[PDB]
């Protein structure tokens, strides 16, 4: 208790963000995971605990509304049944800051290459419809 | 400063195998492939065969660490259970002990 | 239909890369290039510690006196016994 | 007849120490843990190297202290170090003890680049626990 | 000019207070990179001097014209995709792999 | 004892998932009590559960050389002690981790904290 009361400083207080993580999700639902284990001995490095995702909401950022009929199915294991957890995971690189930079660049390139549609964006098919688009 | 010569044998094998790995993986991937006729496949086979002996992970025999004793050795701990069993009996291993259940 | 494959091809073409499919046995190349080999794993090459310069330092310490090697003391005793009874 | 760590009885006059007077299966009942490291988890790496370092440092401290050990050592790990709790036997003079401790500390620091600071517990008589 | 630096250090030490406690020894140990970090951030380095993801997933500059309908271009694209799908390999390693593969496919 | 508060942007942990692994129960109980005391002194709630162990037994021969009749039973245990926190500044989390690691039990009582940052957008 004495050590805690002493070290109460050497920190930065946080604003009334309101617990429960409700307002955090309402505002910035971005949530990139990251962990770190512990080891005993001379070595301290532990690159194993580098698991990191790329969970960034598309509708929340608000920069490529046209991707509603694209990213809803172009990405892998998504399109949940009940809840909604949009995450453009792309763990093809280890670091986190470079991960976010690559995410920003990918969003920019997606905006660019999607505002000029490719081919089968609207003319889907006749037996696979995640969102109704003619014909049928 | 190793006990038996098998230790130096395995050390040299591991070293010469870890020396090169990029070309090994590239040629292994090029091998199993339906694309491109067997011409380039056989060319890459001859290329990978041109490498010298020893330099190959196939020759690596996972033995112990005391004097090369491949008898129930644990690769996670490398060294055999000669001293590891002594520690597990005494209690110098944080957890690894006799299964009390 | 192949709408899943079409969407995958579109996502790939969004930046310029593979688009058309391939054979079934051709996935070995991707499986090998997407992971590291076994020779580079710590559970193979990192097997026998050096103990060369370390053993030399231990022998120098033994010859220094401040640190002793009980096993080497017994070895020297046996060597003296042999020199007295050998040879 | 298995005879791991348990000592075979012969006569009720065996001055055995405390740690030495314990079977090798009481690690979860009576006997504690001497050395500790994350290598013995389910599952963390760094196990073989830690065990080798422990087994080496044990013999090192036992050789540097010939006969001045009341019982086995009790290794530890706190940071980039390896605390060694020992029950030293009052044999040499305190000046020699301090000199040897400092020399060993400096040597280990300059050798393994890891200040393995140890700890002593001077006791004249051995801690006899049973007369096996 | 060694004696000058020696005298300067001696004067600076005489004009300052010694350790006088073990906390100074701990601070010196931390400065000399002996003990771990406070706390074990598990991130000492590994930044790779900023890779800028300009060689992992984006195949824009890495193109080299070749008949798309051909099998060689498809194999190269598949190999590049498999390489990009490997977050374990380094950047220079992947660059060397791609360069060697392209040179071998162009020559042979 | 100085705040040393600057004006640079800091990171805010969103739901700090924490988990402590440990073999025996006494050391784990001591560690969890210390962690709960530290959290209460900081001002954060927690929640625990009762998970089982992890039977990763590995059997081998009894004698070091010949003989294979009877084997030996060797295995390690681990009990997960979840103590996830919620909402805490980067500096506060760093100081908490420093205070927890300055006396972490070596080997036994292995911590498994999982952070979840946010990283501001463009």
């Amino acid at each position: 208790k004495k050590h805690c009361e002493a070290l109460k400083d050497f920190c930065t207080e946080w604003p009334a963000a309101l617990d429960s993580d409700e307002k955090c999700e309402k505002h910035f639902p971005i949530e990139i995971d990251s962990t770190d284990y512990v080891s005993s001995g001379p070595s301290v490095r532990n690159p194993r605990a580098r698991v990191v995702v790329l969970r960034v909401k598309l509708s929340s950022l608000n920069l490529d509304d046209h991707a509603k009929k694209k990213l809803i199915k172009l990405v892998g294991e998504r399109y949940c049944k009940t809840t909604d957890v949009l995450t453009i995971k792309t763990d093809r690189c280890p670091l986190r800051r470079q991960n976010y930079d690559y995410a920003v660049y990918l969003l920019t390139v997606l905006y660019h290459e999607s505002w000029n549609t490719e081919e089968w964006e609207k003319s889907k098919t006749e037996a696979d419809m995640e969102e109704y688009i003619w014909e049928n | 400063h190793y006990v038996d010569w098998r230790m130096w044998r395995d050390v040299k094998r591991r070293k010469m195998a870890y020396e090169y790995a990029d070309e090994r993986l590239r040629i292994n991937s090029l091998r199993k492939n339906t694309i491109l006729p067997k011409i380039l496949q056989d060319v890459a086979d001859e290329e990978i065969a041109a490498l010298p002996r020893d330099s190959c992970p196939v020759r690596i025999r996972n033995r112990c660490v005391m004097t090369s004793r491949p008898r129930g050795v644990k690769r996670r701990w490398r060294l055999s259970r000669i001293v590891f069993r002594h520690l597990a009996d005494h209690g110098q291993l944080s957890g690894i002990q006799r299964a009390t259940w | 239909s192949e709408y899943a494959f079409r969407m995958s091809r579109l996502s790939a073409r969004l930046f310029g890369e593979v688009t058309r499919p391939t054979n079934s046995k051709s996935m070995k190349v991707v499986k090998l290039f997407s992971e590291l080999p076994l020779a580079k794993k710590k559970e193979t090459y990192d097997w026998y510690p050096n103990h060369h310069t370390y053993a030399e330092l231990m022998q120098t310490l033994r010859f220094l006196g401040l640190y002793r090697d009980e096993h080497q003391d017994f070895m020297d005793e046996q060597k003296r016994l042999k020199k007295l009874r050998g040879k | 007849k298995n005879r791991a760590a348990r000592v075979r009885v012969s006569k009720g006059d065996k001055p055995v120490t405390y740690e030495e007077a314990h079977a090798p299966h009481y690690i979860a009942h009576r006997k504690g843990w001497l050395s500790l490291h994350t290598g013995n988890l389910d599952g963390e790496d760094h196990a073989a190297e830690r065990t080798v370092e422990d087994v080496f440092l044990r013999k090192f401290m036992w050789g540097t202290f010939p006969g001045c050990l009341a019982d086995q050592l009790v290794l530890k790990r706190r940071g980039n170090q390896l605390e060694i709790c020992a029950v030293v036997l009052r044999q040499l003079s305190p000046h020699k003890y301090y000199f040897l401790v400092g020399y060993s500390e400096t040597l280990l620091s300059y050798f393994y680049k890891c200040p393995v600071r140890l700890h002593l517990q001077t006791v004249p008589s051995k801690v006899v626990y049973k007369y096996l | 000019s060694l004696w000058d630096v020696e005298f300067a250090k001696q004067l600076a030490t005489v004009n300052e207070q010694p350790l006088q406690n073990g906390f100074e020894e701990l601070i010196q140990w931390t400065k000399e990179g002996k003990l771990w970090e406070f706390p074990i951030n598990n991130e000492a380095g590994f930044d790779d001097d900023g890779s800028e993801f300009h060689e992992h997933i984006f195949l824009e500059k890495h193109l080299e014209s070749f008949p798309k309908q051909g099998p060689i271009r498809h194999f190269m694209e598949l190999v590049t995709c498999g390489l990009s799908k490997n977050p374990y390999l380094s950047v220079k390693q992947k660059v060397e792999h791609i360069e060697w593969f392209r040179n071998y496919f162009n020559e042979k | 004892p100085v705040v040393t508060i600057s004006d640079e942007p800091d990171i805010l942990y969103k739901r700090l998932s924490v988990l402590v692994k440990g073999h025996d129960k006494a050391v784990l109980d001591s560690y969890e009590y210390f962690a709960v005391l530290a959290a209460k002194e900081l001002g954060i709630s927690i929640k625990v559960h009762e998970p089982p162990r992890k039977i990763e037994r590995f059997t081998l021969l009894q004698s070091v050389h010949i003989y294979k009749k009877h084997r030996v039973q060797y295995e390690m245990r681990t009990l997960y002690r979840c103590l996830e926190l919620e909402h805490l500044t980067g500096s506060t989390a760093d100081v908490y981790l420093e205070y927890i690691q300055r006396n972490l039990p070596e080997g036994v009582a292995m911590e498994v904290t999982k952070t979840q940052l946010e990283q501001l957008p463009e």
